[PDB]
């Protein structure tokens, strides 16, 4: 019974789980606040909703010269 | 009473998408089967055509 790749071989063995990757790209808190307005919020989100959507829509249409439909 | 109520926000605008635009002061002048106007269409999807 020589051949068998005597316990062949194992791994440790066929476990995997216990450290397969270092976790994450450094970036620590290269953001942290950095931009707050969703990093602040309690309470917001209307505020923003009228703002974003007010520009998008406001300049989204009006003017300068037509370019018309 | 929330009725009658909504029948007048209908009627108001019926008379108010008339008289800055879409004739009378041409349709009274004397009105021959061409195409007197309610309102102005405004859709961004439109072509020039
Ligand atoms: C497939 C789409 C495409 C799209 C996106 C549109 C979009 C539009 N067309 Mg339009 N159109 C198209 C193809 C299209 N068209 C084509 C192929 C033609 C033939 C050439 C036309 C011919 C045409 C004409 C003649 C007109 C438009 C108009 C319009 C606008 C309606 C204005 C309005 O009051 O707000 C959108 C609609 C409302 C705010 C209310 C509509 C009521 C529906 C939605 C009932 C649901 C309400 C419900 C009962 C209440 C609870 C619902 C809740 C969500 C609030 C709208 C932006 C009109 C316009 O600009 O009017 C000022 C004008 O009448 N179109
Ligand atoms: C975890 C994964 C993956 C990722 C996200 C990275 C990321 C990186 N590796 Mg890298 N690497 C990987 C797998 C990966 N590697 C593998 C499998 C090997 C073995 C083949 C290596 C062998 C290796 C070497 C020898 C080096 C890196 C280096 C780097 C860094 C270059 C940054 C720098 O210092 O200035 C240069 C900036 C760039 C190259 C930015 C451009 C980004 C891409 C497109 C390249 C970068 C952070 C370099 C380093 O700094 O570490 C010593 C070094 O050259 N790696
Ligand atoms: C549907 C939505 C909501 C509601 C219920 C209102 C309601 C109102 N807004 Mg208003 N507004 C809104 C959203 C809303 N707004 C948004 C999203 C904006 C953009 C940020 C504004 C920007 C705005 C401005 C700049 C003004 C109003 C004003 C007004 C008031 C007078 C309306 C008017 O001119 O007709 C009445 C017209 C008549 C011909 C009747 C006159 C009879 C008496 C007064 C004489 C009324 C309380 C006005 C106000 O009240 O300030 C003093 C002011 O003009 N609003
Ligand atoms: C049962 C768990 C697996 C096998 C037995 C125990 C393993 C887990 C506990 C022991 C810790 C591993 O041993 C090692 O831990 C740390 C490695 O990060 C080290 O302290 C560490 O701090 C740094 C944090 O960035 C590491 O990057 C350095 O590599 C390391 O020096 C110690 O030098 C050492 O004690």
């Amino acid at each position: 019974d020589l051949e068998d790749l005597g316990n062949t071989t194992g791994q440790w063995d066929s476990y995997g789980s216990d450290a397969p990757s270092p976790y994450n790209p450094l970036q620590s808190k290269l953001f942290e606040t950095f931009a707050a307005p969703f990093t602040k919020r309690g309470l917001l989100l209307k505020f923003l909703i009228l703002g974003g959507g007010s520009t998008l829509a406001y300049l989204s249409a009006t003017a300068s010269g037509d370019i018309l439909p | 009473f929330g009725q009658l109520a909504i029948i007048f926000l209908w009627t108001s605008g019926n008379l108010f998408h008339v008289a800055w635009q879409g004739n009378f002061e041409a349709w009274v002048q004397d009105p021959f089967h061409v195409r007197p106007i309610a309102h102005a269409i405004w859709d961004p999807h439109f072509g020039q055509p």
